[PDB]
RNA sequence: AGGGGAUCGAAGAUGAUCAGAUACCGUCGUAGUCUUAACCAUAAACUAUGCCGACUAGGGAUCGGGUGGUGUUUUUUUAAUGACCCACUCGGCACCUUACGAGAAAUCAAAGUCUUUGGGUUCUGGGGGGAGUAUGGUCGCAAGGCUGAAACUUAAAGGAAUUG
């Protein structure tokens, strides 16, 4: 293809391509907000953690840091802020 | 590493209307890119270029026209002076009728003609034809 | 007779077509030369040398010569041909045809102020062919052609009056500089330029328009 | 970027190369050490006068068979001993 | 000139490879240069496989194999008929007959 | 002749050359 | 533009889902089709039917537009093709080449075989190779009916359908017949079928 | 070798071209025909022709042979390609389809009796 | 191009390529035109009544023909939904 | 310079071959081959292709990391893993096809964007020999390394391909 409009490209290729190669650039990470078992205290985490994030409440860890995204414990309970 | 952004720039744009199409991504986009792309498209050599702008140095998406044959830069930009500038053209001008020699003075980017007629000189940027 | 075998050459017995202007618009590939000897009867030719090349066999070297013509109208149309051939007068007579199907237009301009007729090219142009290149430069008035003899009498074949050239390589190559040279003045017809930049309706080929009188 | 530096504060370096790539020359190297002030038996003049030593029979390369008549002169100005051709037919008996 | 892509050899970001020997003659030559066959073949050449069936104590037998890999040089590989000189334009096919 | 021993004989020739100029220095 | 007639009936998507038309390359894929919808699991691709359907009858009109019929050409090396293209030929003026195409039929003036056409239809670009790199020497148009796979090179216009199939070259073939004829006026009701069956343009093993 | 040249065969294959109903499969007979049907200066190879004609009609008696083509072979080709089948192979019998081409026809807004079956990996 | 009183020069003003707007030269041998018929209100195409793209042998070769031929179509309105200017 | 010194094995010695054979082949066999502490600074040390940066054709595979997929399998049918499969992405060693392009060609996705000649920068070459020689420095225990001419001589040497 020689003719393409580089100012709207689709969504599709846009998520597709690299977070440094789309037209303008920004992070494919995001938050959670995320409740463990016990005490209610929800706390916000990123994505790709880097440290056993825990609650202020207690030593209850949360996620653990993997290569990429952090891997949650199995009883956590999060949503996508 | 990356030294001439309006070399890469112009590099990228003669690619592109080598191989027919009619777009090109231009990458970072400064000021004396713009105003080349402004006198190219005053004198109808590209059509229009948009700017988009991320907070690091800007992209710019430029539209092609059949119409250019090579738009090339000068590197050094040698000091060039009123003799200078004919000798320059008929060294590097296709013809004496048609093209372009690109020179920033200190009365603004323009090309050679037009600074002919304000009777002042600089340093020489490029070339369009 | 000629009794022609293409639509093309039938088209021009036929009268249809009377300038290979339509031709050289719309592409069509020549493969008679008696359509480019009935458009054009007023070419002359040249042929520049002879040199004779020679394979090895078992018995001896077996020998045969490759002659360069040159076909033009001093206005605008070249044409260069190349043959080997056992004996040199047919080498010639094949290079005379050759040279006659290659016919090219020559986009001649003016160096400045556009007062006169065209006397020079358009435009800076360049060709090559093996290492030679040939570079053909807009030369002013009364320059005449700089060149070498060979490439010089192309030129005035051509219908240039002055042109200032610069060649590179060996140019004692005479097939490969006449053949940079010839590229070099195709490629003018090649430059867009802007009075070349407004558009056109785009005409329909003589090949549908006469297609009855055409084959059949 | 084809080499050589294209900087606009970098014509020493263009220079000193454009010096050394000049030595590597031969009529430079020649003009600028003088071989023909030294190491030449005329010392670089056109012309030289001599005197006349002997008479040679000096044999043609090959392929080619001929006694090409030179002499054996020693010149004036140097007390060089150089062999010199004399051009023409018979012009040898004019030399003694 | 150039005659081969490969120079002969399958070193792509090595720069050194252990060498091995010729089976043949002993010569010291490149792992990847080598012309590597393997010889697997049964023991008893199949003309004598009736004769070790009926002579053998147990039915059912498995006779076995024998299996080698077998490194040769570039001029013993030729003259032994491995391989043998191909054309310039089937130089480049790669894969087994 | 090939390079190699070409070089091999004049890196003797070199070496003679040094004890017969050593003879003297 | 079209009066809208010319849209996809469902009779002729019948024919196509019929003919698997629309079941095209594996997950190959070459960059110059955007023809491709909806990448379907067996690694398989399926076709835009309408857009198959759109370049078709652009390709009628572009055969209607020569003003000799014989000046078209069609050109099938494969067996799927054959019998395809000798009903085009026959039901349009379309002088065929069907089975080995022998070069210099478009170059070569001398040949008891040359050509002088107008525009040329084949089959598959990668079988009928010869045929479009002859095309490329003497200025001739070329439609292909092409797969998501072939190799689009000096094609001008590609049909895009399932060319491994015996009934999807045979449909092709028939609907191209069918709509030149239609833009033609032989066949005047352009909402009344063919009648002449599909089945006719297809390959037989005897 | 007993290999004939391509002149006998080009002239057995065009004598088969055009007398396929006259001549037969005995060389006797295709020798009596053929001096009388041709000219050849030579009793050797007026028998050569005969001979090869008489093993290509061999041949013919045991189906097709490549090359030659006369006018009841044609003529039977054309009408066994002009066959067609009473019913269309493309007509519905019931039609099965993916769940990728229901969402296709469903895009494209046409209604038509279609069968969604499953296509795992 | 002419010279100084209007009285054109330049025999062959050529064609240019429909999608690269580039020179269609004398001998591009590769090069196409192609003749779209028009259609009336009734299905049939009249005769003589084209619309005519020209396609260079650059173009041609590159194997983007079809593509630009599209979008051509589809800005001359004989096609509706085949080329999409957002790939 | 110590240790180790099984193999193989410059030199050497022998047995063959040969007109000769202090060569190829065979048999022994020293230094060496291994290690420690020091030196030496070379190689067809090759991709015979300097580094950094940008752009420019398609295709699939693979290595490492990551993302997603109710995908498959295993566990405790089932979780999480892990191993696979599909799609994508970054960075690699590469490969296949073509030539828009380049090149003297062989060939090259770089050897392209180079007479339409300028992205930044380092090093090297100027016909062939003489000659990487002589000399002078400098390093090295030495072997040698680095730097490095001239006289004289010559019309060709040389590269890639073609037919024999
Ligand atoms: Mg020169
Ligand atoms: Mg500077
Ligand atoms: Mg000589
Ligand atoms: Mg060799
Ligand atoms: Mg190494
Ligand atoms: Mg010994
Ligand atoms: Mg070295
Ligand atoms: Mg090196
Ligand atoms: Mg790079
Ligand atoms: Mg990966
Ligand atoms: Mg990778
Ligand atoms: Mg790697
Ligand atoms: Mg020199
Ligand atoms: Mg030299
Ligand atoms: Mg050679």
């Amino acid at each position: 293809v020689l003719v393409q409009d580089l100012l709207h490209p689709t969504a599709a290729s846009e998520a597709r391509k690299h977070k440094l190669k789309t037209l303008v650039q920004g992070p494919r990470s995001y938050f959670l907000d995320v409740k463990c078992p016990g005490c209610l205290n929800i706390t916000t985490v990123f994505s790709h953690a880097q440290t056993a994030v825990t609650c202020e409440s207690c030593s209850t860890i949360l996620c653990t840091p993997t290569g990429g995204k952090a891997k949650l414990s199995e009883g956590t309970s999060f949503r996508r802020k | 590493t990356r030294s001439s952004v309006l070399a890469d720039a112009l590099n990228a744009i003669n690619n592109a209307e080598k191989t027919g199409k009619r777009q090109v991504l231009i990458r970072p986009s400064s000021k004396v890119i713009i105003k080349f792309l402004q006198v190219m498209q005053k004198h109808g050599y590209i059509g229009e270029f948009e700017y988009i702008d991320d907070h690091r140095s800007g992209k710019i998406v430029v539209q092609l026209n059949g119409r250019l044959n090579k738009c090339g830069v000068i590197s050094p930009r040698f000091n060039v002076k009123i003799g200078d500038i004919e000798k320059w053209t008929a060294n590097l001008l296709p013809a004496r009728q048609f093209g372009y020699v690109i020179l920033t003075t200190s009365a603004g980017i323009m090309d050679h003609e037009e600074a002919r007629r304000k009777h002042v000189s600089g340093k020489i940027l490029g070339f369009v034809y | 007779g000629w009794v022609p075998v293409t639509k093309l050459g039938r088209l021009v017995k036929a009268g249809k077509i009377t300038t290979i202007e339509e031709i050289f618009l719309h592409s069509l590939p020549v493969k008679e030369f008696q359509i480019i000897d009935t458009l054009l009867p007023g070419l002359q030719d040249e042929v520049m040398n002879i040199k004779p090349v020679q394979k090895q066999t078992r018995a001896g070297q077996r020998t045969r010569f490759k002659a360069v013509v040159v076909v033009g109208d001093s206005n605008g149309h070249v044409g260069l041909g190349i043959k080997t051939a056992k004996e040199v007068a047919g080498a010639i007579r094949a290079g005379i045809i050759i040279a006659k199907l290659s016919v090219i237009p020559i986009r001649r301009g003016y160096w400045g102020t556009n007062l006169g007729q065209p006397h020079s090219l358009a435009t800076k142009t360049t060709g090559k062919c093996g290492s030679v290149t040939v570079r053909l430069i807009p030369a002013p008035r009364g320059s005449g052609i700089v060149a070498s003899p060979a490439v010089k009498k192309l030129l005035q074949l051509a219908g240039v009056e002055d042109v200032y050239t610069q060649s590179n390589g060996k140019t004692r190559t005479l097939e490969n500089t006449l053949k940079a040279a010839f590229v070099a003045i195709g490629n003018t017809y090649g430059f867009l330029t802007p009075n070349l930049w407004a558009e056109q309706p785009l005409p329909v080929s003589p090949l549908d328009i006469y297609s009855d009188e055409a084959s059949a | 970027g084809k080499g050589k530096p294209r900087g606009l504060n970098s014509a020493r370096k263009l220079r000193v190369h454009r010096r050394n790539n000049r030595w590597a020359e031969n009529n430079y190297k020649k003009r600028l050490l003088g071989t023909a002030f030294k190491s030449s038996p005329f010392g670089g003049s056109s012309h030289a006068k001599g005197i006349v030593l002997e008479k040679l029979g000096i044999e043609s390369k090959q392929p080619n068979s001929a006694i090409r008549k030179c002499v054996r002169v020693q010149l004036i100005k140097n007390g060089k001993k150089v062999t010199a051709f004399v051009p023409n037919d018979g012009c040898l008996n004019f030399v003694d | 000139p150039k005659k081969r892509a490969s120079n002969g050899r399958n070193k792509k970001g090595r720069g050194h490879v252990k060498p091995v020997r010729c089976v043949n003659c002993s010569k010291s030559i490149p792992k990847d240069k080598a012309i590597k066959r393997m010889a697997i073949r049964n023991i008893v050449e199949a003309a004598a496989v009736r004769d070790l069936s009926e002579a053998s104590v147990y039915p059912e037998y498995a006779l076995p194999k024998t299996y080698n890999k077998l490194h040769y040089c570039v001029s013993c590989a030729i003259h032994a008929r491995i391989v043998r000189v191909r054309s310039r334009e089937d130089r480049k096919n790669r894969a087994p007959p | 002749m090939r390079a190699k021993w070409r070089k091999k004989r004049t890196r003797r020739l070199k070496r003679k050359r040094r004890k017969v100029r050593a003879r003297s220095k | 533009s079209l009066p809208a007639t010319f849209d996809l009936t469902p009779e002729d998507a019948q024919l196509l889902l019929a003919a698997n038309t629309h079941l095209g390359a594996r997950n190959v894929q070459v960059h110059q089709e955007p023809y491709v919808f909806n990448a379907r699991p067996d690694g398989v691709h399926v076709i835009n039917v309408g857009k198959t359907w759109e370049k078709l009858v652009l390709a009628a009109r572009i055969i209607a537009a020569i003003p000799n019929p014989e000046d078209v050409v069609a050109i099938s090396s494969r067996t799927f093709g054959q019998r395809a293209v000798l009903k085009f030929a026959a039901h349009t003026g379309a002088t065929p080449i069907a089975g080995r195409f022998t070069p210099g039929s478009f170059t070569n003036y001398i040949t008891r075989s040359f050509k002088e056409p107008r525009l040329v239809i084949v089959t598959d670009p990668r079988s009928d190779a010869q045929a479009i790199k002859e095309a490329s020497y003497v200025n001739i148009p070329v439609i292909a009916l092409t797969d998501l796979d072939s190799p689009s090179e000096f094609v001008d216009v590609a049909i895009p359908c399932n060319n491994r199939g015996k009934h999807s070259i045979g449909l092709i073939w028939y609907l191209l017949a069918r709509e030149v004829l239609r833009l033609r006026g032989a066949l005047v009701d352009r909402t009344q079928p063919w009648s002449i069956m599909p089945d006719l343009y297809f390959y037989r093993d005897p | 070798g007993r290999v004939r040249t391509k002149t006998v065969k080009r002239a057995s294959k065009a004598l088969i071209e055009r007398y396929y109903p006259k001549l037969t499969l005995d060389f006797q007979t295709n020798k009596r025909l053929c001096d009388e049907i041709a000219t050849i200066q030579s009793k050797r190879l007026r028998n050569k022709i005969a001979g090869y004609t008489t093993h290509l009609m061999k041949r013919i008696q045991k189906g097709p042979v490549r090359g030659i083509s006369f006018k009841l072979q044609e003529e039977e080709r054309e009408r066994k390609d002009q066959y067609v089948p009473e019913v269309s192979a493309l007509d519905l019998s019931r039609l099965n389809v993916d769940n990728q081409t229901s969402d296709l026809v469903k895009s494209l807004g046409l209604k038509l009796p279609l069968s969604v079956i499953n296509v795992s990996a | 191009m002419e010279n100084d009183k209007g009285q054109l020069v330049e025999l062959y003003v050529p064609r240019k390529c429909s999608a690269t707007n580039r020179i269609i030269k004398a001998d591009d041998h590769a090069s196409v035109q192609i003749n779209v018929a028009k259609v009336d209100e009734e299905g049939r195409a009249i005769p003589g009544e084209y619309v005519t793209y020209a396609l260079s042998g650059y173009v041609r070769s590159r194997g983007e023909s079809d593509d630009s031929l599209n979008r051509l179509a589809q800005n001359d309105g004989l096609l509706k939904n085949v080329w999409s200017y957002s790939r």
